Formats: structure tokens, C-alpha cells, sequence
């Protein structure tokens, strides 16, 4: 997809995942554990609530009849409505076709892309103490317990508190 | 190491949206935007309404039997039914269409006396089994039919003149009679050449009975032939004839604006709609729909697309 | 240091395309979305087609020399031509254009005679210079020339009536006379003055053949004029008549749906297509075209633009 | 553009690239070589061919002739009908030229994706082994050979084989 | 030391403005534009057009002659300005088919005026007057029609056969009236008492018309009425009048010429402003694609929208400190 | 947003940067300043001028009236037109709605594009001399004078002259 994330290189979604749209799993010596992402899941659906307002959003235009459900019509000008109104059905079916496509082009990338804007928020506030292993993860090097797993959801998670651990665990020095 | 990963949600069964690159994308969640739904009642609910039943708008002009209960009224709908009557004696209007139109975008019907009276010879309560009314042969109560007072004499030369005095426009309708027999016309207008001519400053018509053999309806081979024109305020429209007009006791008189709606649905006065069709109302929030191109109101759009999913969700990849 | 370097393609002429933001955007490949060239032959392969070629569609009805081979028959698709002849004895159609495009809307025509017979005191066997026929003098194959069989008596009082015995309606034709002299009138039908009256239980009216001083066309200063309406299952229409009616002896039944085309372009039985214009076909699958906008079918959308091209390939960067 | 690759941060395209839309140029001891990458270049070409497909789907709406183009039409009807037509076709043409410049956006800037997607599924491959020189290579800081360079491009290198190698020559201090 | 540092950042402004998106309603960005034009102007703009006003002078005048249309009876231009209440008829009447007729005239580029050269016998006084139509404080007629009476009150007129031929390469427009009675009096003074028929035919038409009377209100003093009449003579087609009283034939057919731009509007003519958008308000100046001005345009307008606003855009989202 | 930096990773814009739509910031030991940059501004800006002038492209379709301002119109005629006249105004507004809608969204959109190819850019020409705060910032691990803060502005900024410094600042490992 557009931002490479969703479909992309995180191999699947989490079907476990039923309190979110975004969020984490992660492994300590603990154990492991999952937790969703309030902020990422609401501005996703937010954006999707917002399109979904504007498009009831209704004609105040009222129309009347111009062809006679229980009568004869003259023919010509009969054939002339039928013209004019199967010119006016095309552009209309055309007209959702492509808005549906198209809202749908978007939808989809924009999801993409909050996924996206997560995990860059998660490598800058690991800084220098963790790596990705491309697939989604980030290898933290220094012990991190079950509320260190928290302050990175949290977005609480001080760098420098564990960086000379970490440093030196990625290097082996 | 310790370790983080990131990820998304996805569900079982997602279901399958069409995008620009791809006609078959599933996605987590979709929502129609199209309405296959309608109610088959008409919602009436909020509306002065007026069913016409079995009344024709046509009829309420002329004033058929059907129609009686229909000659005046206020409404902001108008409903008009199938197989609904405008004529009890045979016969056609000209621009019957127009006619109609104006009528089911009207707010109402009033009617003005014309004052037409009618010297001796004359006989203007001329009546016919085709419009019975109490068990009896009646006519439209908004005409007169003008026959000789004697069989075979000839109708007199006479002049009728409705002078709108009114500040809006009237609509006035006419009959002229057609006759079935060269023995019919003379009995009831005489021997004499026929000629009705018909005279505002903005309307000059003319007309002339004719004899010709017709299948019966309602048991008659005769024929009324009705014809309509607007009068202004302030104007004077004269009727010069002599045998074969079938007179206007009374004008009409459009008053404001309503929703005119063709349908046999039954009313409902507990829900409501701004939207109609043959078939009855349609309330819905979504833009499109796919019941019909024939409706009336505010409606939504019509599209010949039985679906179209608006994802609601993310592209889906299962487990 | 060892290096890996990412990159794209690229050509040397690239080709030009419109963007949201840029009327001049290069990229590596593009395609069509207007089509240009259309096919100028008639592509009826598929198709129970028929050529009218000389007859013009309402000639159909009536039965002009021309229409010879076209008086009945089954298709799903009708070829007009350009100048194609309707009328032999000079004339006219009253709703000609609603009539023509009822026949080209059609699947097929079929004729049933009215049953139509004369007294010994008219001449139904009226024929002209204008229609020819096996070099002698003919008539409308559909219609009866009806006159007075001792010349300058009086044309009886007549009287016809067509049953419609069919579960379909069907298209009932005839012509008024209008000649060219008094002279002509008085040995045609006599001195008495002429009425037509046309009565079923949907329709009524009447016409009045009129002497005027006319230019000739093919030949002859009188004209007959054409009506037509619609016999519904089980109505009958009555023919009331002292000269002047050019009467039906049989009436037409339109079949089925068919589509029309207005062209002179050569058939070829070889292509298919579903989409016709003055110049031939269209066969695209692009979904817009330049070409006209009157086509007929199923048709890419008319658009005012040579070309617009659709980007299948990223920006041109070249070296 | 969109993505900051194509037309971007790389400086241009490549014409000796005729079997690929998106690839790879190497240099090790061995010499230069050149690669396309599958992969990437299906997906580009699939969302354009997905795109063509749609677009030639059809009415199957019959439009009949309402204008004779042998005969006179009525002067009134005929002047409501050619406003009505030439109403349809400003709304068509308008349509046309927003459906092409949409779509020729989204497929330049796709593209621009797909060659940014690959360039970031690298860098990850690549781990602490490499560097960003900012044009779109990866300065390698071990021994890269022919099978190695392979071995990134079929996306089997395990950057784990040379970790320790190349974090000592990233250390190095150089003049 | 710990490190210096750069920060990357974007502009914005105290107040943005609102504009809408896909998803939001309410989107604040740095800049935006309209893109619905609501003012217009409440003249017509003719420069750079050969323009004709007609004033007080109805289209439909210009071919019969009435007198408010003396100086319009030809012309050439490329827009043609209708005014409110101009004047058709002097002698009350209707024309057939009149809407048609109007938009023939207010699309075309000019009018020419062809003689008939129709000429009548001694029995026919051919100078027909009347109070309705006044000109130099005197009783006068149609310019471009003839009223035909019999010169004997009371006689009855002549059988008549007038015959215009088109020489022309290009089709002429035909005008002629039917006087219809206001008493059978009257129409025996001036048709005598013979039964009166007026039939007319080319190749292509054909058709009849029978004088009637009838008792009317008057209008400009007149309970007589004029319906008028028209059709196409293509070249080298002739077109044959035969009457006997009531006719009220042509002394002159008109030729439609090119093609011009039509407007119906009361504006005043301003000849220093040039446009190509008009309504019945004025003109219309924009490079905005849209506009909520008027549904009722003419000639290369912007698509009317019901929208008061529709701001596009023209600056990133608006993210205040 | 799309692209996560404008009303998103970066906090608010600098109302205070009237010269330019993007820029930089920087703190030294000689002071701070600010200036704006040039390139990514006018890739902005022209993509918003080139999709104005797509806009004033009109119709060459001249219209005549079917409706008489001064006289009346036939009843069937005239609701004919009406109907068929209101249908083309929601389709043309509904029409506007949309294409105001999708610009503005790709607008919005190209322009936080644009300040991520700048940070992007930056953070390339840094390479290991520097780290993401997170908001926005570099933190520079060496000394980087008004003229150094210039080439990384002008890119000209060779990282290989401060890489030892910055790495030494970087591990904590500067000598005593
Ligand atoms: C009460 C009465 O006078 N006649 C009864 C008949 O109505 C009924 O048979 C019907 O007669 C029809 C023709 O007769 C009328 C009519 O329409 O009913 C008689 C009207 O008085 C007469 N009206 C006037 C104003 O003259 C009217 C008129 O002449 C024609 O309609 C003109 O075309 O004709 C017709 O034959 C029907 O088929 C029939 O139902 C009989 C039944 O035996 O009883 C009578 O007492
Ligand atoms: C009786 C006859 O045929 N006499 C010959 C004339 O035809 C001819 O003079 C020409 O007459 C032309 C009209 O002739 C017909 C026709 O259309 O062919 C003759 C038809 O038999 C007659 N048909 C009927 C049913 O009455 C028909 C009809 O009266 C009129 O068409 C009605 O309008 O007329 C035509 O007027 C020519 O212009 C005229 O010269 C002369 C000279 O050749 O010879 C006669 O023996
Ligand atoms: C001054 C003069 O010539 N005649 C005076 C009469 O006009 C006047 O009687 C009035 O007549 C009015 C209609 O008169 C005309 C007209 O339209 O002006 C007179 C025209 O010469 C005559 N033209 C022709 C070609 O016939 C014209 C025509 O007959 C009718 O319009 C046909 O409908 O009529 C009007 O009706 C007034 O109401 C009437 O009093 C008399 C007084 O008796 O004095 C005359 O000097
Ligand atoms: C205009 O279109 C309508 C709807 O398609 C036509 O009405 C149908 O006509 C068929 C005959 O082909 C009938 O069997 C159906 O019952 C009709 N359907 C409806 C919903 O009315 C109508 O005939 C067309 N008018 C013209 C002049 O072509
Ligand atoms: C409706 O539009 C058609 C097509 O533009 C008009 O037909 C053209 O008339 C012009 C005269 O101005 C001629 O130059 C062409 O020969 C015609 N073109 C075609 C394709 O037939 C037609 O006149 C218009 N109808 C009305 C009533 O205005
Ligand atoms: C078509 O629409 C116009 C505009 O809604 C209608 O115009 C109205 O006409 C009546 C005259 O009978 C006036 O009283 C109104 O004030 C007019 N309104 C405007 C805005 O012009 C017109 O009536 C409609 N035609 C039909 C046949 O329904
Ligand atoms: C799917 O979509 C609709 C509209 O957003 C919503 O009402 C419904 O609850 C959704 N279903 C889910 C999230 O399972
Ligand atoms: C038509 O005529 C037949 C035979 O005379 C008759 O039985 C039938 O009822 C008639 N149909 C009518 C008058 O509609
Ligand atoms: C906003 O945009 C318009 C159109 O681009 C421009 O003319 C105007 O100068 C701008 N306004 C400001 C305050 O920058
Ligand atoms: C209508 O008649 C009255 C007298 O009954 C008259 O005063 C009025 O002017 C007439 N109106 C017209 C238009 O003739
Ligand atoms: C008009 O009349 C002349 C008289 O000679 C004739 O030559 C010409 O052909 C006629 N035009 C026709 C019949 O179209
Ligand atoms: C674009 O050009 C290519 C050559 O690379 C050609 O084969 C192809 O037909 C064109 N595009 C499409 C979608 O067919
Ligand atoms: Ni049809
Ligand atoms: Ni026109
Ligand atoms: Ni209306």
C-alpha cells in the first residue's frame, strides 16, 4: 500500500485485537502481552466519521413529476424525457461509482498511513536503544519490564534513562 | 531482546469494496450507499394531505360525481390514484397533460360563479344517465348543459360574458357537445349551422359541433370535448354561441403551491417523508438509491447499481 | 566501501499528461481515453437488420411504391436513409416526427385488414400518376382511394368501423383529400359540402377537404394530408364520411423493440457493434469519444477533447 | 513528489533499465551490476492495470436517436433539446478531465510509493550494517560480494552474518 | 558540550480560514479562495459587439413592422437585446407557435426583407388603416403586411392567387395574418357575404384558415383580432396564397442571417465593459468556474451552483502557537 | 496527517516565519536564528499555482435561453425544463462540493508531503552526526557554527569533517 505498513511489512493484521484498530504486542522476561492505541485508533475513525457525515448531507431541491404514472404520454416528448432522464441516471451512477472508489482509495492509505505515523512515533521516542528487525518490531536493548513496555505506549519513555545500558548492549563493548 | 511490536486490527470475514486500482478489496467494515429499501405506504404524517381516491384532478375542475367531495379544498399534497375517473360522459380535454400538471402543483381550488343565466328557449339543466348523482341523471356541477327548451327548435343566438374581478388569474373550462346523429343535434339545438366562438383580449378560439357514428361509452356515443384557458385579473372572456357549448356555471382558481404525487400506496399519517413514488416513501439518509428514476420531492439521486460499499475500515489481512 | 544503489526506469521521449496540479507532467507511458476513429460502415453482424434503403419509415404504414418490401416484418435493428421517400402523391403527416420515431423504436410491423366495403356507388379503385407501379398508375397499398363512381354525383353517406379483435393495439392511418379546383371536388365527390368524422371510444375528430390553388409536386396541385392514432384491444374507430377520406384497408401493428439508425454508411455483416451514428459505428472500448453527439446505442460518453491521456507509468526523469 | 524518491531525492531514472521498473545498481570488488526487482515492479504494474480495467467497464444504458438527422425538427423542441445535449456534454468533459488528472496523480505518487517502499524494506534488511548516502545508496561497511548482493536483492541477507564486522569499520576514524 | 541543534518547521498564521475536505467540515488552512462567483454586474456589457437594442420593440415585431419596430425592420448584429414589455402587435392578435418564432429571431445574426411583389386587381383595395396602428398622427398598417378588403363595401371579394417565389440560395420566412371579425356586419362591409376560405401551400406546407366571428373585449379600441401565421419557403420553392377576404398577406418576407446571441434583459447598456455571460440582471465577469447568481444564463457562463461559499484551498493546515 | 509532521510529529507552525513556508531553526553557542527554505517552499507553492490556473480553464459552450424572461412558457414545456434544469444544478453542485473537497484534501496533504521531504532530506545530510528528538529537532553532537548551520541549510554539510567528533559525543567517550 501507499505507506508501505498495512499489507505491507506487517505480514498480517491481529484478529486478537478487538479493543483497538492500532497497538502492541511485546515480549520481556515477564511475558508478553497486548494493548491498543487510543490516539492512532481515534484519529483513523474520526477521519471515517467525518466522510461518512458529509456524504448524508442532503439535496433541499424538490422535484416534481413530468411523466404520467396513469396516463398517456405524447410520444416525442415522452422519448425526449426518457432521453434527458437516462442521460442524467448515467452521469449519477458514474458520478457514485467514482466516489466510492475513490473515498475508498483513501480510506484505505489513510489507515495506512496512522499506522504508519505510529510506528515513527515508536522509533523516535526509542532513539538510540532499540532496532527494527523489519517486520514491525523494534529490539530493545536493555531490560524493559512491563511499565518500561507501558511508558512506550504511554509515550512517557525517557531515552536517556536506559541508554548507556542500551549502547552498550548494542555494540558488545 | 525485550521486544515491541506494532500492528492492526483485521476480523474473520471482511468484506469486499471496489477502489480505483481494484474492483475486489477486502476491507474490515463497509456501509451501503445505496437505498434498496422503500415503504410501501404513503407517509403522510406533517401534511394537509388530499386523496383523491377515486377522483381524477381533471375532475375536480369540471365537477364530476367522483370529484364531489373534491370541488374545493387547501392542501400541500395532492394525491391523485390509478383508474381514478374524470369524466362520467365520454369526451377528452386539450392539453390534458398540462392541464393535470397544474392542478398537482397547486395548493388548493377555489371556485367563482360565472352569473351565466339563459333567456326562456333555452333549457340549461340538461342531464344524463352517464353522471348519476342520488339515483338520478345528473351532469358535472361545474357545467350546464344547454339544450332548446323545445325538441327541434333552433338555440338561440346568445352571449355570455364572465369578467374576472379577482386580483389573480381564474381558469375557466368549457364543454363543446358532439353529437352522435344528425337527429340528435336537431333535436336538441335545432337545424340551424352551429358555431361557438369563445373571446378575451388574450384568448380567440372557436368551435363547431359535429355529428359522426362512435363506439358507446357509459352507454353513449356522444361526446363533450373540453377545452380551458386562464382569464386574467380584470379581464372579461365572452362566450357567443348558439347550441352545442356546455357552459361554465363556475371558474377554478390554483391557490399557492403542493406536492403533486401519483401512487396506490395506502396513507399512513404516522410517519413521515419528503420523498414519493409510485410505490409509496422513501426515508433514507443515503444519497443514492436504486427503487426508482420516477420519484417526487426531495429525493436521493437514482443509480442502475443494485450496491456500492463505502469502506469504513482498513484493508483486512487475516491470520 | 561497497555500495548498493536503489532506482527506477526511465526513456528517453517520455510523454506528456494532465495532473491535479500540472498541464505538462512527462511520464513514461500513457493511453488514450477519447476515442477518434470510429468505423464508416454500418457494423450489423449479430443483428435481424433491415435496410429501408428508398422507404422512408412511415411509407411503411401507408405503402409507397418504395416500401414495397418493407410492408410487414420482424428486426431488432432499422436502417433509415437519407432522402428516402414517404409520400408518392404529394402530402403531409400530422405528428410526423412522433410517428416516425415510434416506427424506428420498433421490432417489427405487422398488417390486419379492416374489412373495409363500398357500396356499387363508390369507386374504391382511385389510382395517380404519382404512384406508379408496374408502369401503370397506382396507389397506397395501405389505403383506398375512395371516390364517386359516376363523375360529378354526389359521394354517399358512408360509414366504416374498425374492430380491433387483437390483445395489442394497433396504428390505424388514413388521408384526407384536398384538391386542387372546385372543378376537381364536384367530379371527385360532388357539390355537397364534405365532412370526415373519426370516432373510437379514446378518439374523436373531423376534417374538412379544402380547394386551394397549389403548386404541383410530382405532377399534381392536390395533396393528401395523413392522421393517425392508436386502436386499443377490443375498441372499435368508426369512419363517418361523404368524400374526401382516403380510407385504411388494412392498419399496422407495432412489434416488439428495435433500435433506429439515421445513416447512409455501407452495411457490413462481418463487424458487430452497439453503438451508431450519422457515419457509421463505434466500436471502443474507451469510455469517452469526440466523434459526435448524437450516436445511438450503447456509447462511449461525447466529450468536447481531441485526446486526454491516462498515465500507465511513473514521472520520466531521464539522464 | 509525494513520496521524496522518484523525481525526489533520486536524482533521475534509469534508461539502461529495460526488464524492471524499479532495481538495483551494486559495486563491491568484483565490479558494478544491475538487477530489477520483481516484486515492486508488479505492484506498480498491477494497480495500473487494475486501474485500465475498470475504466473500460461500460454503460448498458440504449440510448434511441431524439434529433431526425434527416428531417426538420420543431424549432423549440429542437433548441431545448441542444441545450440539454450541450449541457450533458460540458458535465462529460468536465468529468473526463477530473477522472484523468485524478488518476494520473494517484499513479504517479503510487509509483512514487512502491519505489520509496522498496528503498525502506532495504534500509530495515540492511540494519546497523549500512549507511544512508542520501541519493539512494547504502554505503555497505563489509565485504559485499556477487552472492551477497544477491542475497539482499532476493531478500535473504541476515544482517546478523556481518554485524560485528561492519560496526567496527562504522567506528572507524578516517583523514 | 551537550549538542547544538536545528529544528525543521513550517509557517502559520493568527487567523486561517475555513475550508472543507473529505473528512472534516471545519478545516482551517493558512490561505483560501472562492471559487463561486456572487457578484455580478447590473449592466450589459457590449464591447466588441455589433449589439442591436430593440427597446420598445418586441423580435416578433421586426418581421410583421410594427410601428415601435420602424427602425428595427433590418439589421445585422451579433447579439440581439430584448427589453420588458416591448410591443409585437398594434392591432390585437396572437401569433402561432410565437415562442419558436422569438427564438429563431433572437438567434440569428440579422434580418433581410424580401418584396413578394404581390399585386391585386381593381375590385381589392389593398391600403387597409386602422386607429390601432398609428403612424405620423395618422392611421396606418403592418409595414411589412397588407390588409385586403374589397373596394366596394359590402361586395364580396374576389377569388385571389398570390404566389411568392424564393429565388434565393438561402430559405425565407414567411409571415401572414388571418383577420377574424368582431360582427357579422362588419365582416360583410369588408368580405361580403360569400363564405371566406384562406388556403396556403408550398411543396413542403400546406394548410387553411377560415375568418370567424365573435363578440371580444377591445383592445386598443379594437374588438377585431390579426392571428398570426408563418412558415419556411426553402429555395427555389414556391408558396401560394388563395383567398377570397380575410387574408392579411405579405408585402415583404424576412431572411434570417447568421448567427447572434440573444438576451432578455432591462439592464442598461454599457459599451466600455465586455462580456460573454448575461442574465436577465446583467452580465457576468468572472474566471470563477462557478457561480449563484442565476440559473437563467446565456451565452459562456460559469456553472450555476446552489452554494452561497465553496473555498478552495491555497495554503497548508493552519496549526497556530 | 498523511504524512505525519504538519499538525502532527511537529507540535504548531512559526507564525513568525513571514519569508517562506518551511524552514529551520537553530541553536548554537553563538545564538539562534531562523531562515527559511527556499526550494521545498516553491514546490509547494507552485503545485497550488499550477492547480489555480487548471481551474480558470471554461467552457467555449455558448448557451442560448429556453426560458422567456418576458413572456409565458407552455405548462408541460416548462416544468420539462425546470426539471430537467434543477437536475443539471445538483449535478454541477454536488459536482463543486467534490472537487473543493479533493483538492483541499490533496493540498493539505501535499504539504505536510513536502515538510517530511525536508526533514527527510536533512536527516540523510546529518547521517551519524545527529539524532531525532522526536518534534522535529536534530540534536547536532558537535559544534556547528552560523556557517556550518548555513551548510546544512544550503546542503553542503559533508559529514565525514564532524563524524568523529559526533561519535565520540554520541557513546560518552571523550576523553578527560
Ligand atoms: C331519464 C331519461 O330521460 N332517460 C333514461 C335514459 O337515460 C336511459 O337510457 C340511457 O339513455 C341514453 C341516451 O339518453 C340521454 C342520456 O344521456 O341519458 C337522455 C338525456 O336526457 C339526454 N340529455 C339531453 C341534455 O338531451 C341525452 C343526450 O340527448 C345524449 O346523451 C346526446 O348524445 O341522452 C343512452 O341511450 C344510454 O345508452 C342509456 O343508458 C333509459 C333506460 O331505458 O331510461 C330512461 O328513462
Ligand atoms: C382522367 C385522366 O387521367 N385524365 C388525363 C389527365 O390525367 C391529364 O391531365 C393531368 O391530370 C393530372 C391528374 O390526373 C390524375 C392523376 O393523379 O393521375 C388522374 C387520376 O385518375 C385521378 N384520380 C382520381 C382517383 O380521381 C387524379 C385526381 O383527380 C387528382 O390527382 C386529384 O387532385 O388525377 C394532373 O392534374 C396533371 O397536372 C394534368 O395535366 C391529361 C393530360 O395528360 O390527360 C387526361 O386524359
Ligand atoms: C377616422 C376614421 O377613419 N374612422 C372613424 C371610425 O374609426 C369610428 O368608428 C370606430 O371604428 C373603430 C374601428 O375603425 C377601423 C379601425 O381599425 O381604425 C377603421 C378602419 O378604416 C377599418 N379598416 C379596414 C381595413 O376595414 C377597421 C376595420 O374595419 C376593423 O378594425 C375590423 O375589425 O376599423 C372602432 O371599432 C371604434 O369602436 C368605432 O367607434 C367612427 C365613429 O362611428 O368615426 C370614423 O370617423
Ligand atoms: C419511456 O420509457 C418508459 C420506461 O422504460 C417506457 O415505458 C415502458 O414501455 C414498455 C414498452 O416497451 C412497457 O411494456 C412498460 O410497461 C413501460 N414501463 C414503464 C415503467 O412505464 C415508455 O414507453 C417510454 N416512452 C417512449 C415514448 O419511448
Ligand atoms: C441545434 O443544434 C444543431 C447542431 O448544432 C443545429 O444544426 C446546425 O445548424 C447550423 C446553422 O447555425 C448549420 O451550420 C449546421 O448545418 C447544423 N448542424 C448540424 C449538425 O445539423 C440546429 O440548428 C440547432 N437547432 C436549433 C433549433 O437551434
Ligand atoms: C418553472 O420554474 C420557475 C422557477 O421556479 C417558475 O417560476 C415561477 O412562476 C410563477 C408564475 O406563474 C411566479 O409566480 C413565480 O414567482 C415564479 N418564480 C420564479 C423564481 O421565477 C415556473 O412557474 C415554473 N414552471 C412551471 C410550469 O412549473
Ligand atoms: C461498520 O460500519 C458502520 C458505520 O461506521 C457501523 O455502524 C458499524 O457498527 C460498523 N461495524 C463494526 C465496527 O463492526
Ligand atoms: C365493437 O363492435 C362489436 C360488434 O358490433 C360489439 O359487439 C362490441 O361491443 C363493439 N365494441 C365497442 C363498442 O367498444
Ligand atoms: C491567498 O491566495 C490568493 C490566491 O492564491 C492570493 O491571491 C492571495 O494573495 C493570498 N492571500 C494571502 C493573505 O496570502
Ligand atoms: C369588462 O366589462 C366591464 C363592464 O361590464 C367593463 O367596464 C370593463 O372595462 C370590461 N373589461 C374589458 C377588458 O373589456
Ligand atoms: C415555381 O414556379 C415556376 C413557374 O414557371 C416554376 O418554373 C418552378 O419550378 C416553380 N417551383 C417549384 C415547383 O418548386
Ligand atoms: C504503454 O506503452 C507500452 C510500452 O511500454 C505498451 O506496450 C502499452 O500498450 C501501453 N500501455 C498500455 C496500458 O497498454
Ligand atoms: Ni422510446
Ligand atoms: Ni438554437
Ligand atoms: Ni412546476
Amino acid at each position: 500500500g501507499l505507506f508501505g505498513a498495512i499489507a505491507g511489512f506487517l505480514e498480517n493484521g491481529w484478529e486478537g485485537m478487538v479493543d483497538g484498530w492500532y497497538g502492541f504486542r511485546h515480549q520481556n522476561a515477564q511475558g508478553t502481552g497486548q494493548a491498543a492505541d487510543y490516539k492512532s485508533t481515534q484519529a483513523a475513525i474520526d477521519q471515517i466519521t467525518g466522510k461518512l457525515n458529509r456524504l448524508v448531507e442532503k439535496t433541499n431541491t424538490e422535484f416534481e413529476s413530468i411523466e404520467s404514472e396513469f396516463s398517456e404520454i405524447e410520444h416525442q416528448i415522452g422519448n425526449v424525457i426518457n432521453w434527458t432522464k437516462d442521460s442524467i441516471t448515467d452521469i449519477w451512477t458514474y458520478q457514485a461509482e467514482l466516489l466510492v472508489a475513490m473515498e475508498n482509495q483513501h480510506t484505505i492509505d489513510m489507515a495506512d498511513s496512522e499506522m504508519l505515523n505510529l510506528y515513527e512515533r515508536v522509533r523516535k521516542q526509542l532513539r538510540q536503544n532499540a532496532e527494527e528487525d523489519g517486520k514491525g518490531c523494534f529490539e530493545i536493548y536493555h531490560a524493559c519490564d512491563d511499565s518500561c513496555m507501558e511508558s512506550i505506549r504511554n509515550n512517557t519513555y525517557d531515552h536517556s534513562q536506559y541508554r548507556e545500558e542500551a549502547l552498550l548492549n548494542r555494540l558488545n563493548i | 531482546p525485550d521486544k515491541i511490536c506494532l500492528g492492526h486490527h483485521a476480523v474473520a470475514n471482511g468484506t469486499i469494496v471496489k477502489t480505483l486500482t481494484n474492483e475486489q478489496e477486502e476491507v474490515t467494515n463497509a456501509t451501503e450507499t445505496v437505498e434498496s429499501t422503500g415503504i410501501n405506504r404513503l407517509c403522510m404524517k406533517g401534511r394537509k394531505h388530499k386523496d383523491l381516491g377515486n377522483c381524477h384532478p381533471i375532475g375536480m375542475l369540471i365537477g364530476t360525481p367522483a370529484c364531489d367531495l373534491h370541488l374545493t379544498g387547501m392542501w400541500d399534497t395532492l394525491i391523485e390514484r390509478e383508474n381514478a375517473i374524470a369524466y362520467c360522459y365520454p369526451g377528452a380535454t386539450v392539453n390534458v397533460e398540462a392541464l393535470r400538471q397544474k392542478i398537482m402543483e397547486s395548493g388548493g381550488i377555489n371556485k367563482i360563479s360565472t352569473g351565466f343565466t339563459y333567456g326562456s328557449s333555452i333549457n340549461s339543466a340538461g342531464t344524463t344517465r352517464a353522471c348519476m348523482r342520488n339515483g338520478g341523471n345528473s351532469f358535472y356541477a361545474e357545467l350546464k348543459w344547454l339544450v332548446s327548451k323545445s325538441k327541434g327548435q333552433n338555440f338561440p343566438q346568445t352571449t355570455n360574458t364572465y369578467r374576472n374581478t379577482d386580483t389573480a388569474e381564474h381558469l375557466i373550462m368549457w364543454g363543446i357537445h358532439h353529437p352522435s346523429s344528425t337527429q340528435e343535434k336537431n333535436d336538441l339545438y335545432g337545424t340551424q349551422s352551429l358555431s361557438i366562438s369563445v373571446g378575451s383580449s388574450t384568448y380567440r378560439n372557436n368551435f363547431v359541433p359535429v355529428v359522426g357514428a362512435r363506439p358507446q361509452v357509459n352507454g353513449q356515443s356522444g361526446r363533450i370535448d373540453f377545452h380551458w384557458t386562464l382569464v386574467q385579473p380584470g379581464d372579461n372572456i365572452t362566450f357567443s354561441h348558439n347550441g352545442g357549448l356546455i357552459a361554465p356555471s363556475r371558474v377554478s382558481k390554483l391557490i399557492g403551491r403542493g406536492l403533486g404525487i401519483q401512487s396506490d400506496a395506502p396513507i399512513d399519517n404516522n410517519c413521515e417523508s419528503k420523498c414519493f413514488w409510485r410505490g409509496g416513501s422513501i426515508n433514507t439518509r443515503l444519497p443514492f438509491q436504486n427503487l426508482s428514476p420516477r420519484t417526487v420531492g426531495q429525493c436521493p439521486k437514482y443509480v442502475n447499481r443494485r450496491s456500492l460499499m463505502l469502506a469504513t475500515g482498513m484493508r483486512n489481512v487475516p491470520e
